[PDB]
């Protein structure tokens, strides 16, 4: 039922009880949950909702969470039954819990972990304690095709049965349709095929409370369970993965986005694990190492996604990997997994425990529902504002700066209607002046300035006119690291211009001032992840609530505005605010480029030359 | 927020007023009391926030003194 | 517009009749500037005119501006007046009627405004001060509910006529309830003291319509202002016009009375501060704020009455409705729609600041500056273009002629815009005729 | 070896 | 040129949200 | 003689160029923007000006997002 104002009239189905201020939760029958942070029971409710519900919005005071079948499965596999969840909900709900939500929870929890998938002898078996379920499922044609066929094409016979390797993800999706999701549980201590490894945790390793909480939630009753953990960049997420690998101590395979990711993973493993370097190898095309005796093998998706013929040695290493069965597999940048080629990698590799870590989980192509069974339920997601309060990461000062359009530029922008409009507003003379003023001001403040520009041409022109280092498609790796070290060590040069490769193609040194000029055009997760990775925790200004500075230049009256509001929405979900700065104080006195419009019309000439 | 307090201390020596009364001058103690009361009423009139305190100074002790007219 | 503004616009006879009531004199004196109060107290017992220069010599030279401000305010209020002092001089002297009534109010004597309630003894059905304040709040909420158009508030038809005369609701279709106009929308977001003050100003501006003595109504309003909360007073001794005005006030809840025949009446704090209008009541202990404004443009309401629900929905998209809570979101769409309805952004911002939840009060700014600035920017973006109908004068062949015509038009004050460099200008349609005639006449004289 | 098992259920108690 | 700079400053002052605020009339700078 | 009484519009230079494009490109169709007047002011017939603002209403609409 809907009110004339459009709001949902849930009052009738919600019996309100007098314990209003004491209880902090609202449970609408839509499945959504609302929590008040100012309530004294905030911490307990916070942990309960995190355990049971997937967070949606966490602004300063009131937070919204959501209930999903995957969230309920995660809660059940943690070890919580229906009665306890219902009791705790009713103890925290301001109003009575609607019977519809109760029934939904009952239906979800009554069948969770019913079906078990076992990887033994390089063979995948489906087994359970309810043979009627399995027998009834045999009628499903997709299950019939997924089931392993004999040499004669016949079907292979708590008795389990082998399933075709290629048809795992098909079974993964199908089981959801069968309302009987599989269980990704590993024999952490009962393992006998794969022995342990001489790898432990160095005493220098420190588990921050949220990291330890996430790890222990993953280790449900001491058994590792597949899932995804979301942590901000530089919050020890790599350290968290290293710690998990050390805990498992079984054969470990790690996949990174690029070669720099592999190098960082190897360095982190050396920095905190006791594994000897003889057992660490990088399955890359540049640094080749023998796979034999390699306890922890680090590679990239492309090195496993090569449909084309590889090098002969690469073929041998792939054969070794396929033969070997992995107790643990680690995937970084999970948001890139839903791509078809990378999804095929999961079928290619046979591993028991797969764990995914990333900074964001909102793929703009909404290919995330499948990921809930590609890997598993979202294990954890730390509150960004809470981590800011604890000082684990910098307390960022976000800002969106609007730049007026030159009349000639705006007339041209309106004249064009196709995708070619990108160049004009990305080359706004006023935007150039604003960026120059910001760079001058922060250099006078002695700040680490990193300027992003997704457009290749705009990046080149901006960096060259400002005479600052620029990195783009070519990105000669040796010279790339040379520029990075110049920024890190030389105080004379502290202004680095980086193209789209700054997302995941290399390592970003910790900075304090991040100026984003051009973006993908709606990649709400990509540039938010770029902001998270660029700005890290810095000593000295921890007490202040604004120790990291982020500026997003947007051209007024352009379509770019529509992108920015579309994009930073994700950061709004984390409580981050963006104050509009139409005009910058101090630009008048300081001399900047394009003071004359005669220069600006020459710039327009240059831009229009490239159509 | 401007609270003006006008504490008035009255020289209430009986001897001096008796001397003045024997002189049979135009001014007596009654006129002084009336003038003080009118001044205090005006002070309370000038603003709500204003407060009035009247204490009479006498030899024995100091006394805390405090139809068509304002009720207060 | 404060109370003194309306008093300064009344006829001298009305002021003289008002001065006959001591309560009116007390109110006028209390509403004066401090320097004016000091001068009035000085002139309280001055039976002779005061030379104007002598009065002017009393104040500081630097404070001569404020001195003259107070002097003009007093002259406009007709508290004092100028007299032809012998020798051509102009003395100053208070109004003898006003001065005598002020003395009666202050010095005493005279007759009490009304008899004490002890004549009827204790009230059989007496109420309590919290009960009276709650009843007044209920009455005003019912009035606003009728303004909304909800069927819950069945109020007197004369009240609807009064609102229509105020222009809040225009009864385009008789029989159907009138639709609230843009001015009514702006009034709807005003603070309750401001709402009452505006309504009473409209009533006073339309006082003669009901054949009621404006002087008597103002005197009774001042007497209510200086009354004591929690104390009843005698209904008797008043004209039938004042009786019906009191009935109207009871209908608004400003004064409580159990029965129309009851001879007692309890003024409310709203009525007490009603004379002060918007200012004066600096200690208004308003209801606790139940609106939480989050950085994601979300409003959460801890309310149950439809009145605040409508107020919030005026500028935000309702999302969920819980028994004790309403979840809404402030969007560009809803704010732009409200502005199209005539509501200004400042009204929304001030309203939200007024109904701010205590939790957000802990923040050094009451509300997130981002949201306020976004609302301001939406308001500006609504009014980006400037429209002005006019006539273009562009056939200027001479610069001297253009300058002369522009000077003449500025003399007429009909200029819209001027451009000497291009010798082009725009004029109002009204001022177009005169400028055209002058141009033709000067051509003839050439 | 703190990863053997841990729950804040006992933290959630009526007070 | 000085004239060009003055014209550019004037047209920049004609920026949309800035002119409204000026007619009606944190960060380190 | 030839002097026109219509409605003038005053806006920022960006909107001025937008109106210039509307007139020249005939997006509104008929060239109802007969002639501008000043560096920030234009002169149009009141017949179309409403719909003219309509186009402007869409423009600032398209430079925004829907929630």
């Amino acid at each position: 039922k809907v009110d004339e104002y459009g709001a949902k009239d849930y009052r009738l189905q919600m019996p309100l009880k007098d314990d209003h201020t004491s209880r902090p939760l609202w449970v609408a029958p839509d499945g959504h949950i609302f929590l008040e942070a100012f309530s004294p029971v905030y911490k307990y409710a916070q942990d309960f909702l995190v355990a049971i519900a997937e967070p949606v919005c966490r602004p300063t005071h009131v937070h919204e969470y959501k209930l999903t079948a995957y969230s309920l499965y995660a809660a059940v596999s943690v070890g919580l039954q229906t009665s306890d969840i219902t009791e705790y909900l009713r103890k925290l709900s301001k109003t009575g819990v609607p019977d519809g939500i109760m029934q939904f929870i009952k239906l979800c929890t009554v069948s969770y972990g019913k079906v078990k998938l076992v990887l033994k002898h390089n063979r995948y078996f489906v087994e359970s304690c309810h043979p009627d379920v399995i027998q009834h499922l045999l009628q499903d044609p997709v299950i019939r095709e997924c089931r392993l066929r004999n040499s004669e094409g016949e079907a292979t016979e708590t008795v389990s049965f082998e399933v075709k390797q290629e048809m795992i993800e098909e079974l993964q999706k199908r089981c959801i349709h069968l309302e009987y999701p599989l269980l990704a549980e590993y024999d952490f201590r009962n393992d006998s095929v794969n022995p342990d490894i001489n790898i432990d945790l160095k005493p220098t390793a420190v588990l921050r409370p949220y990291q330890e909480k996430s790890l222990r939630k993953m280790f449900g009753n001491g058994r590792a369970r597949s899932g995804v953990i979301v942590l901000p960049c530089g919050a020890g997420k790599s350290l968290v993965g290293v710690t998990a690998a050390c805990t498992v101590r079984k054969r470990c395979l790690v996949l990174g986005n690029s070669a720099v990711s592999v190098e960082q993973w190897k360095a982190q493993f050396k920095m905190w694990s006791t594994i000897d370097d003889s057992q660490i190898c990088r399955f890359t095309s540049d640094a080749k190492d023998k796979p034999i005796g390699c306890s922890v093998a680090i590679s990239t998706y492309s090195m496993l996604g090569h449909t084309t013929k590889r090098s002969w040695e690469a073929e041998r290493v792939m054969e070794w990997l396929k033969t070997q069965e992995w107790g643990l597999m680690i995937l970084d940048e999970v948001h890139t997994i839903p791509a078809k080629m990378f999804r095929r990698v999961l079928t290619i590799v046979q591993a028991h425990c797969k764990l995914g870590l990333t900074a964001t989980l909102v793929r703009e192509d909404d290919k995330i529902v499948d990921l809930n069974f590609l890997i598993g339920p979202k294990l954890y997601e730390a509150n960004w504002m809470e981590l800011q309060n604890n000082g684990y990461i910098a307390k960022v000062q976000c800002a969106e700066v609007w730049c007026p359009m030159s009349p000639e530029f705006y007339r041209e922008y309106v004249a064009i209607k196709t995708k070619k409009r990108i160049l004009l507003y990305t080359m706004n003379p006023n935007k150039f002046r604003a960026c120059q003023f910001l760079i001058k001001f922060h250099e006078r403040r002695n700040d680490k300035i990193i300027v992003f520009a997704d457009n290749v041409f705009a990046l080149k022109e901006y960096a060259i006119r400002l005479n600052k280092p620029y990195i783009y498609g070519p990105t000669s790796q040796g010279e790339r690291m040379q520029i990075l070290q110049n920024f890190k060590h030389n105080p004379k040069i502290n202004t680095i211009f980086i193209s789209k490769v700054g997302d995941t193609s290399f390592d970003l040194p910790e900075a304090n001032v991040l100026i984003q000029i051009s973006s993908h055009g709606g990649s709400r997760r990509q540039e938010a992840q770029r902001l998270g990775r660029v700005l890290r925790a810095k000593k000295g200004m921890v007490a202040e609530e604004y120790n990291a500075f982020f500026y997003s230049l947007v051209s007024q009256d352009t379509q770019e505005m529509a992108y920015s509001t579309k994009r930073q929405r994700f950061l709004v979900d984390q409580g981050y605010s963006f104050k509009v700065i139409t005009k910058l104080a101090g630009m008048e006195e300081e001399d900047l480029a394009f003071s004359t419009k005669e220069e600006q019309q020459q710039l327009l000439q240059k831009v229009l030359a490239a159509t | 927020d401007e609270l003006n307090l006008l504490v008035i201390v009255v020289d209430a020596n009986p001897i001096w007023w008796g001397k003045q009364a024997l002189k049979e001058s135009q001014f007596t103690l009654s006129k002084c009391i009336d003038a003080v009361m009118v001044l205090g009423n005006s002070h309370l009139f000038m603003n709500r926030s204003n407060k009035l305190a009247v204490i009479a100074s006498h030899i024995q002790e100091s006394r805390f003194l405090y139809d068509g007219k304002y009720e207060l | 517009r404060n109370l003194q503004e309306f008093l300064g616009g009344l006829s001298p006879g009305v002021l003289d009749r008002l001065y006959g009531h001591p309560a009116t004199c007390l109110a006028v004196f209390r509403e004066l500037p401090s320097l004016a109060k000091n001068w009035v107290m000085r002139m309280l017992f001055l039976e002779q005119p005061l030379p104007q220069a002598a009065v002017a010599l009393w104040v500081k030279k630097e404070f001569s501006k404020a001195q003259e401000e107070s002097t003009g305010l007093l002259s406009g209020l007709r508290i004092w007046h100028t007299q032809l002092l012998p020798g051509g001089l102009q003395g100053l002297i208070l109004n003898p009627i006003f001065r005598q009534n002020l003395r009666i109010a202050l010095l005493g004597g005279g007759k009490a405004w009304s008899d004490d309630t002890s004549q009827l003894g204790p009230d059989k059905h007496a109420r309590d001060v919290p009960s009276l304040d709650k009843y007044a709040e209920e009455r005003w909420e019912v009035v606003l509910h009728f303004m909304v158009g909800s069927p819950s508030a069945a109020v007197s038809q004369d009240l609807a006529q009064l609102l229509s005369q105020a222009g809040l609701m225009k009864s385009t279709e008789p029989g159907e309830p009138p639709c609230i106009t843009s001015a009514g929308f702006q009034f709807l977001l005003l603070d309750t003291p401001a709402q009452l003050w505006y309504f009473m100003l409209q009533y006073l501006q339309t006082a003669q319509s009901r054949g009621m003595d404006l002087v008597e109504i103002l005197s009774f309003l001042f007497q209510l202002s200086f009354s004591t909360l929690g104390k009843d007073y005698s209904v008797e001794g008043m004209s039938d016009s004042l009786l019906n005005f009191l009935q109207h006030l009871r209908e608004f809840g400003l004064v409580f009375q159990r029965k129309r025949k009851s001879r007692r009446y309890y003024p409310t704090r709203l009525a007490i501060n009603l004379s002060s209008g918007v200012s004066g009541a600096g200690g208004t202990v308003h209801q606790p704020g139940f609106i939480v404004v989050e950085t994601n443009y979300r409003l959460y309401a801890y309310t149950e009455s439809e009145l605040q629900i409508a107020l919030i929905a005026l500028f935000s998209e309702m999302l969920y409705r819980f028994p004790n809570m309403v979840v809404a979101q402030v969007t560009r769409e809803s704010v732009q729609q409200a502005i199209a309805s005539g509501i200004t952004a400042q009204q929304i911002i001030h309203f939200l600041r007024t109904r701010a939840h205590p939790v957000m009060l802990k923040q050094t700014p009451v509300l997130p500056p981002t949201i306020t600035d976004q609302i301001r920017l939406w308001e500006l973006e609504r009014d980006r273009l400037r429209f002005t109908e006019g006539v273009l004068y562009n056939q200027f062949l001479s610069q001297v002629d253009f300058e002369l015509l522009l000077a003449h038009a500025r003399e007429l004050g009909v200029l819209v815009f001027e451009n000497s460099a291009k010798r082009l200008m725009v004029v109002t349609p009204a001022g177009h005729s005169d400028v055209k005639r002058f141009w033709k006449r000067q051509k003839h004289s050439s | 070896r703190w990863e053997g098992g841990y729950e804040r259920t006992w933290e959630i108690l009526k007070e | 040129g000085t004239s060009s700079q003055a014209e550019a400053a004037r047209i920049l002052a004609a920026s949309w949200p800035q002119n409204r605020e000026d007619e009606e009339k944190l960060f380190p700078f | 003689v030839n002097v026109l009484k219509g409605v003038l519009i005053e806006c920022d230079p960006a909107m001025k160029q937008f109106l210039l494009y509307l007139d020249e490109s005939n997006a509104l169709g008929k060239k109802f923007i007969i002639q501008d007047i000043d560096d920030t002011h234009v002169f149009v017939i009141a017949e179309l000006v409403n719909v003219l603002q309509e186009r402007v209403g869409e423009l600032m609409d398209q430079n925004a997002f829907s929630l």
